RNA sequence: AGGACCGAACCGACUAAUGUUGAAAAAUUAGCGGAUGACUUGUGGCUGGGGGUGAAAGGCCAAUCAAACCGGGAGAUAGCU
RNA sequence: ACACAGGUGGUCAGGUAGAGAAUACCAAGGCGCUUGAGAGAACUCGGGUGAAGGAACUAGGCAAAAUGGUGCCGUAACUUC
RNA sequence: AAUUCCUUGUCGGGUAAGUUCCGACCUGCACGAAUGGCGUAAUGAUGGCCAGGCUGUCUCCACCCGAGACUCAGUGAAAU
RNA sequence: CGAUGUCGGCUCAUCACAUCCUGGGGCUGAAGUAGGUCCCAAGGGUAUGGCUGUUCGCCAUUUAAAGUGGUACGCGAGCUGGGUUUAGAACGUCGUGAGACAGUUCGGUCCCUAUCUGCCGUGGGCGCUGGAGAACUGAGGGGGGCUGCUCCUAGUACGAGAGGACCGGAGUGGACGCAUCACUGGUGUUCGGGUUGUCAUGCCAAUGGCACUGCCCGGUAGCUAAAUGCGGAAGAGAUAAGUGCUGAAAGCAUCUAAGCACGAAACUUGCCCCGAGAUGAGUUCUCCCUGACCCUUUAAGGGUCCUGAAGGAACGUUGAAGACGACGACGUUGAUAGGCCGGGUGUGUAAGCGCAGCGAUGCGUUGAGCUAACCGGUACUAAUGAACCGUGAGGCUUAACCU
């Protein structure tokens, strides 16, 4: 089905009668007030597209407004779709509360990841590191080789490098989801989601077994 | 040349 | 690690192609004295925000 | 990789920095007010301002901790019986860092720093 | 933190005495021994003590047939039902990680009767 | 985390002392083994009498590690040494008769039974 | 007593890293050897080029050495480029 | 060749600890080394600490790590004693 | 063997495993007696081998403090 | 030959398939377990050590396996320089000798700041046909694809025995990968404490400097692995070798020529990530501009006054974002940062005073005192009223609706 967009408050554990310590991400789950739906006649999918905080009427542009303006308003953080499969939603700002994981079982989670800005090879692609030593020169934390010779006469693309790590997409799947809780709009699932605390968070069912 | 080198 | 060939007039100036510089717009007067200034610094005078801060 | 981390190193090791912003606390508790370079100017509040609030309970240990940094009884003195009633009912902010901006020697980034009663 | 923390102290135990490093306490956890549920006693030296919240644990030396074990509990874990202080300890310290280096005789910490 | 070299005592009689891990068995590139793993063994010491000798090749039980182990809750358990139990080089199986010092719960293995029936602990 | 011992000054130069368009046309840092002796040092003197000097490496004879440097024969000769 | 981390003989020599002209902190005295200001990435240089393991590294324990003082007790083969 | 090609000779030792090492054999390709033979206490920044300690040398790398690297201002090279 | 660094190792790779393992088959001198051999298969995986310079090889011990090759016997403007090793030296050997030797032994400078191509990242410009804020579509690209063992099926099939299954389940591992700090811990020179030498603050007492953070014991946040979560799949399509159904050419037989069914980690998908410079520049929602006037060679023509939007940028306070750009939060209608209040955490009972004691010291007040990056709060300070950029209804043609 669809998922919902939270907050990682994050991570805390929750013990059990016979005594088994479950780790818990925490996620803060605010009611998702479906802003637009989509349609095969406005061309393309069926998908909804909702909102869930709360912003700074200063901070609202026009448009955003204009748009928050078409259904039950009070402009959110920002926006997001999930795509449908005959399910249905009508976009009377229908809100949509943590509710829906009651019987969920999965849960997939996807976070920003935490941004490592460089990292080259070693933290990047866990490269081995020269020898620290018995002779080296200059060259212990370097890549070492990057190609063959005259033949292929160059680096093939994608070569493993030093660059730009973490701060981007990731998800994690699987996920057993610990406990639902309405009225209070926390979900724990058991474990580690992406992303650092604070960050926004899309959750939706596990795709996989 | 030495001549080092060788050869 | 050396050229192989002299690089030519025109690819220097394209690699100057950003080396240039912004004027500033952002110049802004004080409402007690006349002043003009950078924003959100004093004045010449010793202006900031209309108050006279610092007798220099 | 600094995630979360708090103080400036302003290119100096510990030691020459703790040295630095005591010689500094002073020449403003002294002066009252002190030309500085923006980043020095916004650090020195983390350092002078926890000492007036220090200041505005009188005691021996209170002196003698405001005496183990800045070092200077001239100062350890002038907070306690002028800055520390002069600001016993203001809730923090003793300073305000006010800006003039570009060195010329080095074209670096310029600050004023001033007790923020200073009036005189 | 604020959604936390209720999460959190709603789980806390509540009878737990105080305890102190040095302290010579006997944790009683419980164990499925193997068809029967019983408790079963650790008895040692408090030699490090936790103190946030419900992440609260300790670590317990205990010098066994020989040779030390050392057994850090979660305090706030079901596993653990009862602790009590048994004896006083007297060490000025936070941490002992130095008995571990001793032995026997030489291991002994005063009591602290106050 | 027990690893190849690194000494281990012994738990039991037979009559090791001191034995070095030569293979952590058990998977191709296989790291560390420790908890209750087994591990292939060079003997280093040797009693005089002793069901085993100077320089034999055994199989062991990792039966304390100083890492030590974890299991359910969070806990841990730590033993100031490393030891472990001789087995026998084609039926696993403890070529002692004694164990000594404490073991843990997690050896609670069909294999295992008869070092916890023996053990005076955990 | 000692081409005796440990160890600064002083004299050396075994290892490593750095440096290699150097800070330096051989050093810097950490370690290292000798340190009352065939020791080490200031000043001044003598030895000259198939000659000097050489606890001997073809070492050194002014950042030059299987024959120094400067001027000369001189536009040596070059079946080679 | 430089306002160059090098080379340059003689003279004087305080306090506390110390065997000391070692070494650490000071006096008299002399300096902060003629680009600075911010950032707090990869990598490089120089340092500090490290779970469990402990030479598995490697041509080689290269480098690091360790040892480190004084008094007393005590000290093997071998020996030109 | 600072000499042995064949050669990782063969036997013994040390190692879980030893083309090196220690001890032997003698078939010395091609030792040998002042271009000295065989020994040798002591000495050695000498070569080979082993062990205890030690450890970021390694498993496998983590974090931290400083100097560069990056940004601004001033000055302003090089080989090709 | 006006110079193409040559052995092995290290780091990083990349292709082929004559396939080492895993997958699918035919035949078997295939009972079973298990082999052999040929066919198909390149998706992924494919050992640590002893010796030696080695590659290799032998040996130890693993493993599902420890594949064969190409890539200047891949990889000196990446490292190493052990092995070839010129200036030293010695042995054996040859030589009258200087010397010489795929005989041997001890010793021995490894430059280059990256213009170009390439490659990993990250911005600036313009375009995409009025301008602008979002959310999308997904052409296309990249990533991932490994496997053991135990239990059940079942001591059943099979086998005289010994032994011991297919197929199908269930757990739990190894190596690898992504993420994260709740636990367990490392670091923590910005927290607290102990302690040596010495100098200073006049002295006692209390404190500070310097000695690697002087030495050292703990340790907050952050960053982290050894820590703990998750992953490889299931499914679907079309196939390889292969097996078939039906079936003539050829009254029969025949998988094939028509027609139909099976069929593998390969292929196309499914999963994760990037992605409209996809110039073939796409879609959807929302916001913004509705003034005057002149000149000529009169046309996507040039200009004057008014106007200056939506938004953007700049500036400021800034961030678990970051080399710089960039990206996110906030600017008084305000918690953006610092400070401040309270708490926590760490350390572990401050100073002052009292008591005991000859004193070192102990105890009381006192779990005191101090406490970073944490938490919850709080306008005390600093985030200014403005300026700047961006305009003023948006080409031609044809068609379809309406006028
Ligand atoms: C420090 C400063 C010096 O660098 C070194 O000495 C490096 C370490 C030498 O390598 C040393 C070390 C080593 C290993 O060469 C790598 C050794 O083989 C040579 C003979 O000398 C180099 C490179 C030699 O070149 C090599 O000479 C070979 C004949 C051919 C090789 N070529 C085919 C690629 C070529 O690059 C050579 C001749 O000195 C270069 C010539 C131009 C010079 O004389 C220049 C002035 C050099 O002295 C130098 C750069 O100033």
């Amino acid at each position: 089905m669809i998922g919902l967009v939270g907050k990682k408050v994050g991570m805390t554990r929750i013990f059990t009668e016979d005594g088994v310590s479950i780790p818990v991400t925490v996620i803060e789950v605010e009611a998702n007030r479906v802003t637009q739906v989509k349609d095969l006649a406005n061309d393309g999918y069926r998908a909804i597209q909702v909102t869930t905080g709360a912003k700074k009427a200063n901070r609202v542009t026009k448009p955003e407004a204009g748009h928050f303006a078409k259904a039950g308003v009070e402009a959110g953080r920002g926006l997001w779709e999930f795509r449908l499969a005959e399910g249905e939603e009508f976009t009377v700002g229908q809100s949509i509360s943590v509710e829906l994981f009651a019987d969920v079982k999965k849960v997939d989670v996807t976070g920003t990841s935490k941004g490592k800005g460089f990292a080259g090879t070693v933290k990047r692609w866990n490269f081995r590191t020269q020898d620290a030593t018995h002779g080296n020169s200059l060259s212990h934390r370097v890549p070492g080789s990057i190609g063959q010779n005259q033949t292929p006469g160059k680096v093939f693309k994608g070569k493993k490098m030093a660059g730009q790590m973490g701060n981007e997409r990731v998800t994690v799947q699987s996920l057993d989801v610990v406990r639902v809780d309405a009225e209070r709009n926390l979900l724990l699932v058991k474990g580690a989601v992406p992303g650092a605390t604070g960050s926004d968070l899309i959750v939706k069912p596990a795709v996989k077994a | 040349i030495f001549s080092i080198f060788v050869i | 690690a050396v050229q192989q060939n002299k690089p030519t007039r025109s690819k220097r100036g394209m690699r100057r192609s950003h080396d240039a510089l912004t004027a500033v717009t952002s110049l802004s007067v004080d409402k007690t004295s006349g002043e003009k200034h950078l924003r959100h610094h004093i004045t010449a005078d010793g202006y900031y925000r209309g108050r006279k801060v610092i007798a220099k | 990789m600094r995630h979360r981390k708090s103080g400036r190193q302003l290119n100096r090791n510990s030691s020459h920095r703790q040295a630095m912003f005591r010689n500094m606390a002073g020449s403003l508790v002294r002066h009252e007010i002190i030309k500085t370079t923006l980043p020095k100017a916004k650090e020195l509040r983390r350092v002078v301002e926890p000492l007036i609030t220090l200041a505005k309970t009188d005691s021996v240990a209170n002196r003698r901790l405001a005496f183990a940094r800045t070092r200077d009884n001239e100062i350890v003195a002038k907070l306690f019986n002028e800055l520390g009633p002069r600001f016993a009912s203001r809730a923090g902010g003793y300073t305000r860092i006010l800006k003039c901006g570009f060195r010329a020697g080095d074209n670096a980034p310029m600050a004023y720093i001033e007790l923020v009663d200073r009036s005189e | 933190s604020n959604i936390i923390k209720q999460l959190e102290q709603e789980q806390m135990k509540q009878d737990v005495p105080s305890f102190r490093p040095g302290d010579t306490v006997e944790v009683k956890v419980w164990v499925v021994e193997g068809s029967k549920k019983r408790l079963q006693a650790f008895e040692g030296v408090v030699i490090a003590i936790r103190n946030r919240g419900l992440h609260s644990a300790f670590t317990v030396r205990k010098i066994s047939n020989g040779e030390g074990v050392e057994r850090v509990f979660q305090t706030h874990s079901p596993v653990v039902d009862s602790i009590s202080v048994k004896r006083r300890g007297a060490v000025r310290k936070a941490k002992l990680y130095y008995l571990r280096e001793r032995t026997g005789k030489a291991a002994r910490i005063k009591e602290r009767l106050n | 985390m027990i690893q190849e070299q690194t000494m281990l005592n012994v738990a039991d009689n037979s009559g090791a002392r001191r034995v070095m891990c030569i293979k952590v068995l058990g998977g191709s590139h296989r790291r560390y083994a420790g908890v209750g793993d087994i591990i292939k063994i060079t003997i280093k010491e040797a009693i005089p009498r002793g069901k085993v000798k100077k320089g034999d090749v055994l199989k062991a039980v990792v039966v304390r590690t100083k890492k030590g182990v974890r299991r359910p809750d969070g806990s841990v358990i730590r033993f100031d040494g490393n030891a472990c139990v001789l087995l026998n080089n084609n039926s696993e199986q403890p070529i002692g008769t004694r164990i000594f010092g404490p073991v843990t719960r997690e050896l609670r293995s069909e294999k295992f039974m008869k070092i916890i029936s023996l053990a005076p602990e955990v």
